[PDB]
RNA sequence: CAUGAGGUGGCAAGAAAUGGGCUACAUUUUCUACCCCAGAAACGAUAGCCCUUAUGAAAUAAGGGUCGAAGGUGGAUUUAG
């Protein structure tokens, strides 16, 4: 063997240079005598050089606060900033009415096929749509099962088509054709 | 009433389910065509590992000598003694 | 007025390039191709070259055995499809005397086979 | 450092909420401190929340052949940490979510990221 | 008596490590897990083939690293990086170690269709936690 | 042809360098396609030939209307709604299933 | 090269049911709709009765992924009781604890 | 040439006895509304038979109809807290 780099290294060295990647422990690389385990009755926690449990630990050594700081000095390029849309929820609702739900479910393995990850659902405000009176009456009568009374939120779900973008298309299509059929006056409305 | 039934029909036509009034004994059919069957399930047809690639690849790689399987070594020695005396 | 900015677009590579710029080279650590065990440490350039040729040897070891037995690796689980993880076929699948067979053998670089069926 | 300012205005993610869910509270809150420090020097308001853990418990027989009265009970400790996020850009979402899912931990991790992109009606 | 994963006491001369010294009721009170895959967490679908791949890899590693793996393996699985961490002894020749490292590397790469990384740790002798 | 692809191979060999870092290991894994496309959308690839939201659920153009007052047409409405509610089958399997019904009904 | 002839018979059931899966769905919908005349369903009754009796998913038994054991299998890993006990007690499977509460 | 392998069809019925559960033999009960301030009675099969439904290639389960058993708080002994 060789006298290891654990005592070859000295102070004032760059741990982002030492550990770039998420890696298992490697106690020879680690300059820290980490002791793991339930000790024996007249003994110490067992040593550093051969610890299966220290290799089993998720090992957040590669992410130290100076590594976050320098790394995001590198990442500070990849960002713009927000406009003055304000922290106010009514302000951002006025600026941008509709709210669409489209998420992802990240697994870990060979395949990235989580089908439920295509679920999409749209919430819109009638007080921000602003253009429905007997159209809003007809609208509620169309979608009875949604639109709870306490908050003026319309929630339309789609899980009918495999792709997330055409699920978004289904959502916006239902919004516009519910709107158009609500504004389409029918001949049997008066005999209510 | 009749207005409620035709609002249900209009909502059905607008959303994509069955428009005309139809009972549960064909809503079973529309749900059957709405789902995959229990035989097309990925877990159903990939429940078992096929075991041929596994067992035959290990047979080949041991006989290559890049794999050492102690179970097969044990039966090899045992069957050598069996052909020796039996 | 909303000053909504236009989204700057990248590849899958520039973030990791900025990561390399974050991790410049370690003046106390060896090249990362070798392992980090002191026993597995090559002491000389000849030992490092021997270890590297052993690694390349083992790489084409499994290349030979996998191209010899492609039936045991046809089951793809990874999505999307990875042709460079898919094993390569070196035997001519076109058996009749044809120009398609000539092109197949030319692509497979079988010189005597191509000459013989020409 | 390639940038490529291309063409079209932002997709405007409000409330990207990250549900980080595992077997290990120390992994969860170390990842919490990591992500909170990261978003702190990024300049984005990150908030913390602790949804209550769920334990999936079930029972198996202990002996091979007989003795139903003596059973081994096993359990799964499934522990939620909600890291809800508001007021962050689409490109910033790409870069922050990029680094978060790259330094995601091992089998003690899942992360369900809920994006609320706003947009305009049509 | 419970005979699940408890090595018995013979008379005091039996070298034994932390792993197989500790009993299954200390499974994460003291021990932890040897394989970290997110399949067994409450919402996931593929945990069954995760487990059959786990047992395949453990038996494959025991059979292709003959008589050098000290105790059992660390099988981690993050994203599509499968990581095989080994605790292998220092008794064979390092060209042979690197040969089998590359061999296992790309065999598991073409079998599991993912980046598989062998991370080795060499130890002089089988570590002893207590004597039973 | 052969000379330009062989020149590409030779250029790759003479600009092929040792890995020297784990981030560069991830770099070459991204370049080859070993590592996942990142960030994930749970939908790497999986185009379904640009079906785009009407082929999946609006099946009149493949319905090919019979006398619509018929029980055959009502059954076709039921099957069309079921195939619309299918997210797992694609439009190709949906239509092939539809003309299987058309073929069998023409046989009877 | 299998666990046993029963598990080979079962994987034959799995494969050949998976490939004779579509037409069984089609005319089983033609069973359990009430739209068609009874004799026009009867002709279908004879053709499903003539469809082979090893592709009907009523013969599908969820045996263990590791060793053939019919009853005593947990579906989430396709593992039998004591093989799951084996793996979870050596701790080669994450997240499972001993349930003390 | 078998004690191995495959296909098709049957095997799981009580002159009887016994272990363990479930429901009861009602008035602190039963039916109804309510989910505990009322009204009315003044009992008990999750068994048998019929119809329909669920699932299934091919019924076991569910609901309804029908019926209105034995049963009058159980000896010696014994269980659990």
């Amino acid at each position: 063997a060789l006298p290891p780099r654990t005592e070859k290294m000295a102070v004032d060295q760059d741990w982002p240079s030492v550990y770039p990647v998420a890696a298992p422990f490697k106690p020879s690389a680690v300059p820290l005598p980490v002791r793991m385990g339930y000790p024996v009755k007249k003994g110490v926690p067992m040593a550093k050089e051969g610890n299966l449990e220290l290799l089993k630990i998720p090992n957040f050594l590669h992410l130290t606060p100076v590594a976050i700081k320098k790394h995001c000095e590198a990442l500070k390029d990849f960002c713009t900033e927000w406009p003055a849309a304000l922290d106010s929820d009514e302000k951002c609702e006025k600026h941008f009415p509709i709210e669409i739900d489209s998420t992802d479910y990240v697994s870990s393995g060979p395949s990235v096929r989580n089908p439920r990850a295509r679920v999409v659902v749209l919430r819109v405000k009638l007080s921000s749509l602003n253009l429905d009176d007997h159209a809003k009456k007809k609208l509620i009568k169309l979608v009875g099962e949604r639109y709870c009374k306490t908050t003026d939120v319309l929630t339309i779900k789609t899980d009918r088509c495999p792709l997330r973008r055409q699920n978004y298309d289904y959502a916006v299509y239902l919004l516009t054709v519910l709107y158009h059929e609500s504004w389409n006056t029918e001949e049997w409305e008066k005999s209510k | 009433s009749e207005y409620a039934f035709r609002m249900s029909r209009l909502s059905a036509r607008l959303f994509g389910e069955v428009t005309r009034p139809t009972n549960s004994k064909s809503m079973k059919v529309v749900k059957l065509f709405s789902e995959l069957p229990l035989a097309k399930k990925k877990e159903t047809y990939d429940w078992y590992p096929n075991h041929h690639t596994y067992a035959e690849l290990m047979q080949t790689l041991r006989f290559l000598g890049l794999y050492r399987d102690e179970h097969q070594d044990f039966m090899d020695e045992q069957k050598r003694l069996k052909k020796l005396r039996g | 007025e909303v000053v909504i900015p236009k989204k700057k677009t990248w590849d899958k590579v520039a973030v990791l390039q900025a990561l390399a710029s974050t991790v410049n080279r370690d003046t106390t650590a060896v090249p990362y191709v070798f392992q980090d065990d002191p026993y597995l440490m090559p002491a000389s350039s000849l030992e490092s070259r021997s270890f590297l040729l052993a690694k390349k040897s083992g790489e084409n070891v499994a290349k030979f055995i996998i191209n010899s037995y492609p039936k045991y690796f046809q089951k793809d689980i990874a999505e999307p499809h990875i042709p460079c993880l898919m094993p390569e076929y070196f035997e001519p699948q076109i058996k009749d005397i044809s120009e398609a067979a000539l092109k197949e053998r030319i692509e497979l670089r079988k010189v005597k086979a191509s000459v013989d069926m020409f | 450092p390639v940038v490529t300012i291309s063409d079209e205005p932002d997709i405007l993610y409000k409330r990207l909420s990250v549900l980080v869910k595992g077997h290990d509270k120390a992994v969860l809150d170390s990842y919490e401190y990591f992500a909170v420090l990261a978003a702190k020097e990024l300049g984005i308001s990150i908030k913390v929340h602790e949804p209550p853990r769920k334990i999936e418990r079930f029972t198996l027989l202990q002996s091979v052949h007989i003795y139903k009265k003596h059973r081994v009970q096993y359990e799964m400790r499934t522990l939620y940490r909600c890291l809800e996020l508001e007021h962050l850009t689409g490109s910033t979402a790409d870069v922050y979510l990029e680094y978060i899912q790259r330094n995601l931990p091992e089998g003690v991790a899942m992360e369900v990221t809920k994006t609320q992109l706003e947009q305009l009606p049509e | 008596k419970n005979r699940a994963a408890r090595v018995r006491v013979s008379k005091g001369d039996k070298p034994v490590t932390y792993e197989e010294a500790h009993a299954p009721h200390y499974i994460a009170h003291r021990k932890g897990w040897l394989s970290l895959h997110t399949g067994n967490l409450d919402g996931e679908d593929h945990a069954a083939e995760r487990t059959v791949e786990d047992v395949f890899l453990r038996k494959f590693m025991w059979g292709t690293f003959p008589g050098c793996l000290a105790d059992q393996l660390v099988l981690k699985r993050r994203g599509n990086q499968l990581e095989i961490c080994a605790v292998v002894l220092r008794q064979l020749s390092p060209h042979k170690y690197y040969f089998l490292v590359g061999y296992s590397e790309t065999l598991l790469s073409y079998f599991y269709k993912c980046p598989v990384r062998l991370h080795l740790q060499t130890v002089p002798s089988k570590v002893v936690y207590k004597y039973l | 042809s052969l000379w330009d692809v062989e020149f590409a191979k030779q250029l790759a060999t003479v600009n092929e360098q040792p890995l020297q870092n784990g981030f560069e290991e991830l770099i070459q894994w991204t370049k080859e396609g070993k590592l996942w496309e990142f960030p994930i959308n749970n939908e790497a690839g999986f185009d379904d030939d640009g079906s785009e939201f009407h082929e999946h659920i609006f099946l009149e153009k493949h319905l090919e209307s019979f006398p619509k007052q018929g029980p055959i047409r009502h059954f076709m409405e039921l099957v069309t709604c079921g195939l619309s509610k299918n997210p797992y089958l694609s439009v190709k399997q949906k239509v092939e299933h539809i003309e299987w019904f058309r073929n069998y009904f023409n046989e009877k | 090269h299998y666990v046993d002839w029963r598990m080979w018979r079962d994987v034959k059931r799995r494969k050949m049911a998976y490939e004779y899966a579509d037409e069984r769905l089609r005319i089983n919908s033609l069973r359990k709709n009430t739209i068609l005349p009874k004799i026009l369903q009867d002709v279908a009754d004879e053709e499903i009765a003539a469809l082979p009796r090893d592709s009907c998913p009523v013969r599908i038994r969820n045996r263990c992924v590791m060793t053939s054991r019919p009853r005593g299998v947990k579906r989430r890993w396709r593992l039998s009781r004591i093989v799951f006990r084996h793996l979870a007690d050596h701790g080669q499977l994450s997240g499972i604890q001993r349930a003390t509460w």
